[PDB]
RNA sequence: AGUUUAACUGGGGCGGUUGCCUCCUAAAAUGUAACGGAGGCGCCCAAAGGUUCCCUCAACCUGGACGGCAAUCAGGUGUUGAGUGUAAGUGCACAAGGGAGCUUGACUGCGAGACGGACAUGUCGAGCAGGGACGAAAGUCGGGACUAGUGAUCCGGCACCUCUGAGUGGAAGGGGUGUCGCUCAACGGAUAAAAGGUACCCCGGGGAUAACAGGCUGAUCUUCCCCAAGAGUCCAUAUCGACGGGAUGGUUUGGCACCUCGAUGUCGGCUCGUCGCAUCCUGGGGCUGGAGCAGGUCCCAAGGGUUGGGCUGUUCGCCCAUUAAAGCGGCACGCGAGCUGGGUUUAGAACGUCGUGAGACAGUUCGGUCUCUAUCCGCCGCGCGCGUCAGAAGCUUGAGGAAACCUGUCCCUAGUACGAGAGGACCGGGACGGACGAACCUCUGGUAUACCAGUUGUCCCACCAGGGGCACGGCUGGAUAGCCACGUUCGGACAGGAUAACCGCUGAAAGCAUCUAAGCGGGAAACCUCUUCCAAGACCAGGCUUCUCACCCUCUAGGAGGGAUAAGGCCCCC
RNA sequence: ACUAUAACCAUCCUAAGGUAGCGAAAUUCCUUGUCGGGUAAGUUCCGACCUGCACGAAUGGCGUAACGACUUCUCAACUGUCUCAACCAUAGACUCGGCGAAAUUGCACUACGAGUAAAGAUGCUCGUUACGCGCGGCAGGACGAAAAGACCCCGGGACCUUCA
RNA sequence: ACAAACCAGUGAGAAGCGACUGUUUACUAAAAACACAGGUCCGUGCGAAGUCGCAAGACGAUGUAUACGGACUGACGCCUGC
RNA sequence: UCAAACUCCGUGAUAGCUGGUUCUCCCCGAAAUGCAUUUAGGUGCAGCGUCGCAUGUUUCUUGCCGGAGGUAGAGCUACUGGAUGGCCGAUGGGCCCCACAGGGUUACUGACGUCAGCCAAACUCCGAAUGCCGGUAAGUCCAAGAGUGCGGCAGUGAGACGGCGGGGGAUAAGCUCCGUGCGUCGAGAGGGAAACAGCCCAGAUCGCCGGCUAAGGCCCCUAAGCGUGUGCUAAGUGGAAAAGGAUGUGCAGUCGCGAAGACAACCAGGAGGUUGGCUUAGAAGCAGCCACCCUUGAAAGAGUGCGUAAUAGCUCACUGGUCAAGUGAUUGUGCGCCGAUAAUGUAGCGGGGCUCAAGCACACCGCCGAAGCCGCGGCAGCCAACGUGUUGGCUGGGUAGGGGAGCGUCCUGCAUCCGGUGAAGCCGCCGAGUGAUCGAGUGGUGGAGGGUGUGGGAGUGAGAAUGCAGGCAUGAGUAGCGAUUAGGCAAGUGAGAACCUUGCCCGCCGAAAGACCAAGGGUUCCUGGGCCAGGCCAGUCCGCCCAGGGUGAGUCGGGACCUAAGGCGAGGCCG
RNA sequence: CCGGGACCACCCGGUAAGCCUGAAUACUUCCCAGUGACCGAUAGCGGAUUAGUACCGUGAGGGAAUGGUGAAAAGUACCCCGGGAGGGGAGUGAAAGAGUACCUGAAACCGUGCGCUUACAAUCCGUCAGAGCCCUCGACGUGUCGUGGGGUGAUGGCGUGCCUUUUGAAGAAUGAGCCUGCGAGUCAGGGACAUGUCGCGAGGUUAACCCGGGUGGGGUAGCCGCAGCGAAAGCGAGUCUGAAUAGGGCGUAUCCACACAAGAGUGUGUGGUGUAGUGGUGUGUUCUGGACCCGAAGCGGAGUGAUCUACCCAUGGCCAGGGUGAAG
RNA sequence: GUUACGGCGGUCCAUAGCGGCAGGGAAACGCCCGGUCCCAUCCCGAACCCGGAAGCUAAGCCUGCCAGCGCCGAUGAUACUACCCAUCCGGGUGGAAAAGUAGGACACCGCCGAACAC
RNA sequence: CGCGGGGUGGAGCAGCUCGGUAGCUCGCUGGGCUCAUAACCCAGAGGUCGCAGGUUCGAAUCCUGUCCCCGCUACCA
């Protein structure tokens, strides 16, 4: 769903380098 | 719904315990084993349950013969 | 009467499991979990142990009486695939596998050193002695090729012992050594001894843990889509679209158990809505196996509208009549500090079934307390204050918002087009309507608590008469205003702009073609304008005008403060 | 002898195998069973069938006049229950005067959206909106107040049952 | 408009349950539950049986099996099978 | 109040449960794992922490050396199994010779074997890397504040996410269960990620209006670049997404053809045999199909299609020409397009806005940017050195928790000191200390006991326990002011009147809202007086307050008369 | 005859089935005299006060709150406002900032007054920077500057309460309305373990008890150390096991030197050094106790309750009016 | 010291083996001749054992020839992989590095003895 | 949510592994009695609980998937 794809999606970022908690 | 399984044994803890190089005491277990995956040697001596002791002291020396992998126990010469 | 009635558990219950051994999981040391994947054990052997010696199979080929695929015989090939008491693994052909002889070490006392290790357990052990077995001897033998084949402690039993012997001798009893007795199997074993119910329930706790909702996931479900085997007279793609495949959504059943168990009230309905569009109608359009009427399918479109009833608690569904249509869903399966409370889901009772029973049943049945003065946000309305660079007043602009947006029947066009006919239009005109809403109260109609009349009972006004009080205004019959709807009138528009799907024009790139890349147009109830309403607190606080547009005092006259006034407004008053 | 069922038969077991009567029932899951009646339309109701999940003879069966603040269904009349609501009065609510509480309360000059976050935000982020203060009102939220959730589980009690 | 106001039955049909009048969960259940008369069974031969009580004693009952107690059923009708 | 009342006692019941547990600073600093458990939210032990003692580098890291493994991977004609296609061909099934046997033959099955290609957690002829064990040489070495042993004291024994390897699950879950000298949170601040425990950077001793940096960023919000150069992108891609669709574009190619004129366009031609045959009533360049030819000749397809009932006509493929060079088909890549699709409001860049990049790629240049590092200064802990307290090095986040050192309060022994020329306490000012906190510094208030040092002892520190008591707020000057009868005027009294008094009206009850008793209450009755409490307002009134007075019985109701139920019960019986 | 731990024998002791018996010992309703490193009015008895009272409950039973003027009432004559209350003058008093509401008189809370600020703003409410305003201290020169200090705060940046419990809470999880007081690891014991310190020291120490108006002096009974091993008999630097001089277990404080055996991990002898505990006390854990504090539902004992309610007994009373119309 | 040699051993027990096709018998190893003796066959003088020396290297054994089957087998590359970089690319770095394949690898070493030599 | 449970001649029922599986009644076949059923006699005949696996030598028998009508299936909120 969105905001679970959204979240994880957020870590597709510079700062976070492809990881985040819970992805 | 259930399984049938479910079970294990107790590992035993086999293995190598004196390595090669390694300086041993007499009667010092040097390998627990089932079978004879390594076999016995130079002052080296099968227990009951294939297990491997040092009748001497000395190092450890992990050999070969006649394609049995055998334990070996080589004299630490005191200087 | 006192108590017991286990735990694990992707909530609990039911089911299953609980200890030991083997493998995998296990990530090449060891170890490593799961209600993870597979199996086995709770023995057997007096030889299937020990030792000495000897031998090497299974399978295949060939030949052989019964004899066959396969019995036993012979030869050959065969290095191990057989067999190893029994699971599996590791091993074993050097044999630990097969056979024979002799035997009892399937010993006593001990044990350097190690493994493993929460602890308790567990495991190996050379070597010394004793007295033996086998062997010529070396040497091996303290059970079995190995790893499972078992049970702590307490308690007690048996045998033996140069132990002890409650004044002494004895004895009892105790003690030592060896050993026995527990599916204590929930197998580190609460007791020698123990099952259930509670919806009559209580307490302590928990969001450590289920039910509702939320959240994640999206198997399932839903909505699409890819390929297109094909059905479709032919034709894959008008339409349906198998086998298979890919995704959306998060509404279904679920999985997880992340907030909440010092309370997040549950289904359905009522009321109030609001949103999305995956559009039921209305609107626009493409294709059609679209002649026309009517459709099918797809695209755009969420402006408005989307009925009332029977049954059922019901949602859903079926049915009845209608309709233009009777949409699908979200918002704590919207909404219980807004309502209900029929159902579910307390206590009562009963049926059936289960249970010895107490009692139980996503079985049924009858009955069964729905609390709260709104602080904050929010929302609806209304004021007070200040501001908008003097004070006031009138009229206003309209940024920006709100509201509204529905639709049918009939007639003419025309029984024309179309069509063999049946039947039957688009486009465009006209009338009458339903529903919804606003305003109004002339009509109609309702109401009328100081109107009028009648009238019952009773009491009173001394009495008659006439009236009054009380009895729902006592009841009745009527009833102006006001409020109002059942009533009246009106409304939704017309028109324009820009657009969606779509139709195109001119046209290249690409000598053609091409709705496009430059350009130009058309095009919908959607959008903006238009209609109605609010609105300059519109802090860019607006604009056009008009009125007053003038005095004093104190601080030391700096910047102010106080007073009295105008225009005007407020309060009091009607 | 069409079909259907099965008066009938065989066999097994039993202590005996449910008789009369009743029957989708206060009992019938399937189930809104089927049929009929009633209704325009009836998951309810009545009658009947019997395929009794899971009736049954003193845990009485089947009926029953009369009775019932019982339950269920239907009908007449009646009505604001409703279509569909309007009006009047009274008590409150409102205003003035007087007395004067309450539960609650971590705070506070307590917005909205989309997000994020212990996965439902007044308080965080980015934005949007919003002059300050009150009065009457509505109840969407403050996972509002109240009651250390009764459901569930764990632990412990209590009472009850019994071939513990 | 004459029972004038006040006061003052709604009625009918059918089914289920329970026969009925009554009783009941004071404070959510008035019911189909309880009771009931009636029935059957069992017990009791009399300071009975049963019950309260350690006992005495008491109730039962100043009664005596046409009585008393307990159990189930629950008017009445037909019945109550193995 | 009842599935076993209430009260007291036992009793401060017990609770593996919840809650609470009060001052400071310094150093160190976990765990959420294993085993066992009538155990699973508890506990014991181990592991992990601290302190002390002992030992002393044994720890740890790196290099080298000696070693065992069976994972990844690979392989299987190397085993067990699976498994694709061929070949052979036992075997069977049939057929024919037809018996019965023995034969050939096959439309078939087709083992075994063999050729080639494959698969496996419980397959392995093989086999890593890592990790592990050991040794060894070094490193760190005024420190990791290591390791080991002993003992005191613990807490933890619910873990979470992420990376990697894996199981379960649908190779879903922010799922679950394991492993990982893996990390972080836990217990960790700071910076970035919009916000955002677990991601990235980095581990906070304090201070500074000093500097360099990391991650991440430099158009404005927002500090630093609308940076430089070369290209790309047109989709606001960036600033979500699949199968799959697709003349998007760029680059790199490759192939076919081509001025001997290509592809495209324009002009002319574009077949006979022949219907090549089957099939339909037919078959023909074209329902449909078998073959898929030759011939005049450029070119003619068994016809490219339409049209076609078959044909015709139509244009084709193709041939020739007119002008005139690129044209066409494909391969991979770099960016893109579609697919695309929810519900309060843009809302899938954090916002504005960005292609005149502020987007993407590659290079390059600087800068910003933290509590990181540096600089200056202060403090503390450990250690070392030297000297009999200074310097220097290192360190100094911290939950449970351990250790150490202290502040403050009270009571005290002793010794001192202050104080009616004003102690304490309280309120302040001015200040001080690393902290709890201090003030023999000051004023004010106040009125009588206190301070200091050294020891001793504690009812010694509260913010929380739905804590207890008191006081006071919020709500709030809010609700409500207690029925279903209804009050009004005049006059009076009085400081004051809606309410008291008087009068007149009106209205209410009237099987009662009237009158009398009992029970119960107990002076509430009456008179006089009062009005700060009470009265739900006020109050001159009162059932309120104060004082005084008031209740008279042969016949009433009771005793002295009687007994009932029942109670007490001499003796008594029983116990 | 009884007892000497079943029992028998021997021996010993005693002589039951009969009675009395002071002191040493336990306790304090009450009385007297005193003490306190005890409380000092939310404490200490529940009770400094009307106290087992008021009040609650039918009852058993439960069970409060309430102290301070001043040295002395000298307790405010008198006048004024007022109906009074209350106040202002006046007086008393050292002080009325001691007025029977009274010592001191905090906080919450409520006001009043002055300064600053605030009505275009989205605020865990503060922090950092900080304009402007006000006040203050100094300087110079005459109001601008400073090594300044304070109060306010426009405005900008940053910024998700405390506690508990949690993997994790600002958390929409718990608790808390606020202030003030009170409210939770304490005590005993020759207790146990460890550690520190003091005393003595191969010894240490007393307990009860006695004497002392005390904290001091006596008190050797015991306790811990001083030899262990063994089931024990027992033996003893050895001992147990065992047939063993044959090994192992435990012990011989530890260390040093030598010698001899060994290099199976080192041992055996000799010599030497020579062993350190114990009692006070502090601290930290711990045992028994309520044992850090609060908290159940419920269990038991003894009693109170049938004035509510259920049933019953005795004795009385009540049931308007109207109908229906049984037997006889 | 030399043997076409007899024993005893060894090797990361296959570069060693298997299968070749051509050979040898000095002593020795062997088959071989017989069972009287020790001894022996779950029956067998086959074997084990004993006594022997008639003939034969036929076989074993031994020597030479080999890539025919098996075995060994690098390098380089690849896979996999610890660490690291990297916002999905499981992309890439530096290290380690297989299996399979292919090229290629066909017994050796020691001690004693025998015959001869000497 | 989930679990569970016997099969055998044509029908109905028995029989647990020393190495076979079978037996009873009915049925059926043949004969007989009768003028023609039932009752009598039998040479009577009749089945692989389906395949996979045993430790298997061999399993109806034992163990698992299947063999499949099976009583009990029951998430109580």
């Amino acid at each position: 769903a969105k905001r679970g794809r959204k979240k994880r999606d957020r870590k597709h970022s510079k700062a976070n380098h492809g990881k985040r908690p819970n992805a | 719904s259930s399984s049938r399984n479910g079970r294990d044994s107790a590992a035993q803890r086999l293995g190598v315990k004196r390595f090669g190089g390694q300086v041993v005491k007499a009667g010092e277990i040097l390998v627990r084993q089932r079978g004879t995956h390594f076999h016995p040697g130079v002052n080296v001596g099968r227990g009951g349950d294939d297990t491997l002791f040092a009748l001497a002291p000395g190092a450890v020396e992990f050999g070969a013969k006649r394609g049995r992998k055998t334990v070996n126990i080589v004299p630490v010469a005191r200087p």
